[PDB]
């Protein structure tokens, strides 16, 4: 049934703001890519403006586009 | 919070 993303076809060498960092398109540091609990887009903590210096401890997190 | 890693 793959690929999981039709925008990049899961090409790991291609940037993708749909399935990877929604800001930079980068796939690096998945452990630092927060997933929005509304839109399910991913955001590197360091791409956010302002940047977060660590992954939040709260269970839920909503990206800048969802509040 | 969820991350790509835990998702
Ligand atoms: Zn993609
Ligand atoms: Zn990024
Ligand atoms: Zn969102
Ligand atoms: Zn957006």
């Amino acid at each position: 049934s793959g690929p999981s993303c039709k925008h990049c076809k899961d090409d790991v060498n291609r940037l993708c703001r749909v399935c990877a960092c929604h800001l930079c398109g980068g796939r690096q540091d998945p452990d630092k890519q927060l997933m929005c609990d509304e839109c399910d887009m991913a955001f590197h903590i360091y791409c956010l403006d302002p940047p977060l210096s660590s992954v939040p401890s709260e269970d839920e997190w909503y990206c800048p586009e969802c509040r | 919070a969820r991350t790509k890693q835990t998702a």
